[PDB]
C-alpha cells in the first residue's frame, strides 16, 4: 500500500543523515575553538595563580585582583557556560519527526531474521558482511548480535536466539569493544539452550555466568536446579 | 524439593 513510497522514505533519510554529519561537524569546529579559547585562559591564570600563591596590597596588585576576580571571571564563566549545540540539536530535533521508531526497528530485526531463517543463513556470515553483492561492507556489533538474539527470544525462536548470542560472544572473545552486559547474554543464552533440551550445556554457561556475577539470583537458582536434577 | 525450573529472564 504505502510500501514503494517507504523506499521513497528511506532514500530521503540517508540524505538527511549526511546533512545531520555535516551539522555535527559543525558543531564539533565550534566547541574545539571554544575550548581551545578557554584552554588559552586557563594558561594564563594558571601562571598568575601559581606566582601569586608561592609567595609568603599594593595598588597596582590590588587593582588587578580585583578586576580579575569580580570582572574577568565573570567573562570566563560566560565563556564556559556558551551553548555550541543549538544549532545541531534544532536540525535533529526536526529531522527526527521523520525518523523510523522503536516498532520500525523491531520490524527491522524481524525481516532480518525472516530473511536468516528462510535461506538457513549463518550468524556469523550474516555479521560478517559475507552475503553476496555486498560483499565485506556491513558489519553488525556486538550489540547488534544481542539484540537480534533478544528479538528471536520474543518470538521464542530458541534456536536462534542461541545462535546470535553465541555470535556476540565470539565477537567479545575477538576482542571486540562494547558495553554489553556479559551476564545478560550468557542469562539468555543458558535458558535458550535449556529450552531445547541440552541440559549438560545450559549448565556450563550456569557456571560461566555465576564466575561473572556470583551473586547472580536467577544462576544460583539454576544452578541448584541442574546440580539437584543432573545429579 | 529443588528450585523451580529455570524461568525465562
Amino acid at each position: 500500500p504505502g510500501f514503494f513510497t517507504s523506499i521513497g522514505q528511506m532514500t530521503d533519510l540517508i540524505h538527511t543523515e549526511k546533512d545531520l554529519v555535516t551539522s555535527l561537524k559543525d558543531y564539533i569546529k565550534a566547541e574545539e575553538d571554544k575550548l581551545e579559547q578557554i584552554k588559552k585562559w586557563a594558561e594564563k591564570l594558571d601562571r598568575l595563580t601559581s606566582t601569586a600563591t608561592k609567595d609568603p596590597g599594593h595598588p597596582v596588585n590590588a587593582f588587578k585582583l580585583m578586576k580579575r576576580l569580580n570582572t574577568e571571571w565573570s567573562e570566563l564563566e560566560n565563556l564556559v557556560l556558551k551553548d555550541m549545540s543549538d544549532g545541531f540539536i534544532s536540525n535533529l530535533t526536526i529531522q527526527r519527526q521523520y525518523f523510523p521508531n522503536d516498532e520500525d526497528q523491531v520490524g527491522a530485526a524481524k525481516a532480518l531474521l525472516r530473511l536468516q531463517d528462510t535461506y538457513n543463513l549463518d550468524t556469523d556470515t550474516i555479521s560478517k558482511g559475507n552475503l553476496p553483492g555486498v560483499k565485506h561492507k556491513s558489519f553488525l556489533t556486538a550489540e547488534d548480535c544481542f539484540e537480534l538474539g533478544k528479538v528471536a527470544y520474543t518470538e521464542a525462536d530458541y534456536y536462534h536466539t542461541e545462535l546470535w548470542m553465541e555470535q556476540a560472544l565470539r565477537q567479545l572473545d575477538e576482542g571486540e569493544i562494547s558495553t554489553i552486559d556479559k551476564v545478560s547474554v550468557l542469562d539468555y543464552l543458558s535458558y535458550a539452550v535449556y529450552q531445547q533440551g541440552d541440559l549438560d550445556k545450559a549448565l556450563l554457561l550456569t557456571k560461566k555466568l555465576l564466575e561473572l556475577d556470583p551473586e547472580h539470583q536467577r544462576a544460583n537458582g539454576n544452578l541448584k536446579y541442574f546440580e539437584y536434577i543432573m545429579a | 524439593p529443588p528450585p523451580p525450573p529455570p524461568p525465562p529472564p
